[PDB]
DNA sequence: ACAAAAAGAGTGTTTCAAAACTGCTCTATCAAAAGGAATGTTCAACTCTGTGAGTTGAATGCAATCATCACAAAGAAGTTTCTG
DNA sequence: AGAAACTTCTTTGTGATGATTGCATTCAACTCACAGAGTTGAACATTCCTTTTGATAGAGCAGTTTTGAAACACTCTTTTTGTA
C-alpha cells in the first residue's frame, strides 16, 4: 500500500494518456488509472497462474499470460 | 520426388497443415483437399500482410520490417484491421489521432 | 523438433518484396498471426462439420469457413486462392 | 442480502465501472 | 508543448511503465491471488503482461477522450473514464 | 398541463412487457429484401422461427443501444437523444460491439 | 420501402423501452441505418450456413449459428 | 445402478460422457471428468432455476417464464457477468429508468 | 429421437421449488442455457489437455475450466459441487 | 552420411452423395376489420451561445532517488528419457 | 506418473550513476452556472391504410432410407529434408 501502486507514477500515466491522444488531465485520473490497472492485473493474473498451476509448474511462462488473455478476449502476438 | 506444396504452387507447408489437422482433433477425419485449400489462404494471407507491411517499411524510409510497420499495415487496411481487431501486436504502438 | 513457419514466411517474403528483411520479432509475430489464423479456420470448419453431422473436414467446409470469418474482398480473394491451388493440385 | 440454498450471496449488480478505495 | 510530447509518444513504440515497478505491482497482486505457493515469473511473463497492460490503457484512454469532447471538454476527467468502461461492457471494459 | 408524464408511464409500461416492437411483416419484407439483395441467384425461403429469432435479436441489439447511447445523452448534460450519440456509443463499443 | 417500414412510433417504443426520455427528429433515420447494418450481418452469415447445408430454406439453427459467431448468444430458439 | 444415482446427480453422467467423447474434444475421457461437469451443470441450473422460482413467485404466478428467467440473470452479478453476451428471447429488459428522468 | 436435458431440469425445478412449473418456452431456454455452458466448458478443458500435450480429459481439467469461465463465487461453489460427486462417485 | 517427416502403394472400411419418396410447412392470396400510423398544429420544453466568475494543470526549475545495466553465483525448477 | 540425471533460467545481491521523479508556484487556460434566444418534439384529434388472423390451396422442399462408388484411414516402404 505505502507503493507497488504508487509504483506507477504520475509521469508514467501522463505519458500513457498523451500517447492515448489526451490533450489535457484532470488530477483524479492518477487514481483512477491507477484502480483500472489493478483491477486489469487481477483478472489476468488469476488466470494466468490458473493456468501454470494447471500445469504442474511454478513459474508463470509467457504462454500462460498470453493464454489468459487470449481466453480473456485480448489476443497477444509477440509472445509466441 | 514433387512435395505436395509443389504440386500445389504454394510455398507453405501442405503436408504439415494435413498433419496439424489431423491431430488437432478438428474433426475425425480429413480431406484431401483441406489442406491444400487451407495452406493456400494462409499463404495469401501472409502475403497480404507483408506486402503492407514492406511498404509501411520503405515509406517509413526503413529496410527491416519491424512490428511497428505491421502494426502500422495492420491498422490501415480496413479489412485487415477488421480481422484482426481484438488483436494486440507487441511493440507495435498506435497511430497518430489527433 | 520444434516447429514453425518462419522459414515460409520467409519465403513468401522474397517472394513479394525481393529486398526487404525482417526482424526476429516481428517473424515471432508473423508466427503468432499465422497460427491465429489457422486455429480460427479450423475451429470454425470443425464446428460446421459438426452440426452438419458430417464426420470429415473437406475442401468445401475449409472455404465456407473462410466465408464466414474474412471480411468482405478478403474472403474472396482468399476463396480464389484456394480453389485455384485445389483445382492445380488435383490436375497432377 | 439474499442467500441461495448453498451459502453463495447473490449480490445485485450495482456497479463496476467506478474504481474503489 | 503537450503538442510535440503527443506527437513524439504516438510514434515510439517503447513501454512506458518502468519495468521494476511494474513487476513490483504483479508479483505483490500474484502473491495475493496466491493459495500459500509462491511462483516465480520468466523475463517473458512480465514483459509480456506489461505490454498488454499498456495497450489497454492507451486505448482506455482514447475512447474516454471521445467522451469528454462529446462533452464539450478538452480536459479528461474520472467520470470520463468510468462511462467508457460501461459502454464497452462489462468484458472489454473491465 | 397537457400531459404532466406521458412518456414515462410508456417507459414503465414498455420496460415491464415482453413482445416484440416491430411489426413481423415490414420485418419480414426488410428481412427478404436485404436477403435477396445478399443471394445473386433464386431467393431462399424462410421458417417463421427464422424470421422470428431474426427480429428478437435485432430488437434486443436496439434497445441496448439506445440505452448505451442515452448514458452519452446524460453525459452531455442533454435529455434529447442525438444522432451524434448513438454514433458514438457504436463507436466505443467497437467493430464488433458496434458493427 | 422495406427499410421504411420500421415506423417512428416502432422505433419510438424502442428508444422508450431502452429508456429514453426525448427523442431527437434524425434518430428515425439513424435507427434504420443502424438496423440494416444489423441485419446485414446477420443475414449473410445465416445464408452462409444454409448454402453450405445443401438447403434452400433459412433456419432458426442458421440464424442463431449466425448470431453466435458474431458473439450474440440467442437462447430461445435452440 | 446407474452413474448419477452412484453420484447423487439428477444429471445424466452417462449422455454427458457420450457427448464428450462424441464431441471432438479430446481423444480419451477420464472416468471422473463427466461426473464433474454433469454435477457443474446441475449447481447451475439449480440456482438460475432458484432465482427464477422466486422472480415468478414475487410476481405471483407459479409458472416460470423468460420473462422470470431474465429477471432471475440480469439480478444476479455472477450470472450477469457468466451470461453477459446472451439474449433471452422474451426476456424484455430490467425495469431501470435513469434517475434524473423521475422528478 | 431428440434427446433434451427437459427432464433433468424438471427434475432440478421440483427439488427446488416442489411446487413451480415451467413453460415450454422457458424450458428451452434452460436447455439452451445447458448446452451452451457445457460447450463452454469442454471447449476449455480440450484447450487445456492440447497445451499440455495430454490426450486425456480428466476432472482435473473440467475443474481448472471451471475456474475460468465461471465468476469466483459461482466457481468456489461449482468446484464444491464437482468435488463432492466425485468422491462420491468413486466411493462407490 | 543420418534421422525424421513425408510421399507412395495397396487394402479395407466407411461415409457421403444420388435417387426415390413422403409429408409438412412456406408462399402466395384473400377478405374483412379494426387498431395503429400518418398528418397537421402548437407551444412548453428543450438546446445553444455568450459572458463572466471560479478553479487548476502544464510549464518551470531545482534536488533527491532509484531503474537500469552489468555482473556473478547458486540452486530451484524445468526438461528429457524410460518403464510399468 | 514417478524417478533420475542434466541444464537453464530465475532469484538475490552490489555498485554507479545519471536519467527520471517529486515538490512548489502561478497564472493562463480551462470549467461551470446561467440567462436569454432560438429551436423542436411530445401531446392530441382525425383518417385511413396497413397489419393481423384465419383459412386454403399447393407445391416445393426438407427429412428419411438405400446403394454404392469414391475417398480416407492404416501400414510398410522409399525417400527427401534439416542436422551433422
Amino acid at each position: 500500500l505505502r507503493d507497488n501502486i504508487q509504483g506507477i507514477t504520475k509521469p508514467a500515466i501522463r505519458r500513457l494518456a498523451r500517447r492515448g491522444g489526451v490533450k489535457r488531465i484532470s488530477g483524479l485520473i492518477y487514481e483512477e488509472t491507477r484502480g483500472v490497472l489493478k483491477v486489469f492485473l487481477e483478472n489476468v493474473i488469476r488466470d494466468a497462474v490458473t493456468y501454470t498451476e494447471h500445469a504442474k509448474r511454478k513459474t508463470v511462462t509467457a504462454m500462460d499470460v498470453v493464454y489468459a488473455l487470449k481466453r480473456q478476449g485480448r489476443t497477444l502476438y509477440g509472445f509466441g | 520426388a514433387k512435395s505436395r506444396s509443389s504440386r500445389a504452387g504454394l510455398q507453405f507447408p501442405v503436408g504439415r497443415v494435413h498433419r496439424l489437422l489431423r491431430k488437432g482433433n478438428y474433426a475425425e477425419r480429413v480431406g484431401a483437399g483441406a489442406p491444400v485449400y487451407l495452406a493456400a489462404v494462409l499463404e495469401y494471407l501472409t502475403a497480404e500482410i507483408l506486402e503492407l507491411a514492406g511498404n509501411a517499411a520503405r515509406d517509413n524510409k526503413k529496410t527491416r520490417i519491424i512490428p511497428r510497420h505491421l502494426q502500422l499495415a495492420i491498422r490501415n487496411d480496413e479489412e485487415l484491421n477488421k480481422l484482426l481487431g481484438r488483436v494486440t501486436i507487441a511493440q507495435g504502438g498506435v497511430l497518430p489521432n489527433i | 523438433r520444434k516447429e514453425s513457419y518462419s522459414v515460409y514466411v520467409y519465403k513468401v517474403l522474397k517472394q513479394v518484396h525481393p529486398d526487404t528483411g525482417i526482424s526476429s520479432k516481428a517473424m515471432g509475430i508473423m508466427n503468432s498471426f499465422v497460427n491465429d489464423i489457422f486455429e480460427r479456420i479450423a475451429g470454425e470448419a470443425s464446428r460446421l462439420a459438426h452440426y452438419n453431422k458430417r464426420s470429415t473436414i473437406t475442401s468445401r467446409e475449409i472455404q465456407t469457413a473462410v466465408r464466414l470469418l474474412l471480411p468482405g474482398e478478403l474472403a474472396k480473394h482468399a476463396v480464389s486462392e484456394g480453389t485455384k491451388a485445389v483445382t492445380k493440385y488435383t490436375s497432377s | 442480502s439474499t442467500v441461495t440454498k448453498s451459502r453463495r450471496i447473490s449480490r445485485r449488480p450495482s456497479d463496476w465501472w467506478v474504481v474503489k478505495s | 508543448g503537450w503538442l510535440k510530447e503527443i506527437r513524439k509518444l504516438q510514434k515510439s513504440t517503447h513501454l512506458l511503465i518502468r519495468k521494476l515497478p511494474f513487476s513490483r505491482l504483479a508479483r505483490e497482486i500474484c502473491v495475493k491471488f496466491t493459495r500459500g505457493v509462491d511462483f516465480n515469473w520468466q523475463a517473458q511473463a512480465l514483459l509480456a503482461l506489461q505490454e498488454a497492460a499498456e495497450a489497454f490503457l492507451v486505448h482506455l484512454f482514447e475512447d474516454a477522450y471521445l467522451l469528454t469532447l462529446h462533452a464539450g471538454r478538452v480536459t479528461l476527467f474520472p467520470k470520463d473514464v468510468q462511462l467508457a468502461r460501461r459502454i464497452r461492457g462489462l468484458e472489454e471494459g473491465l
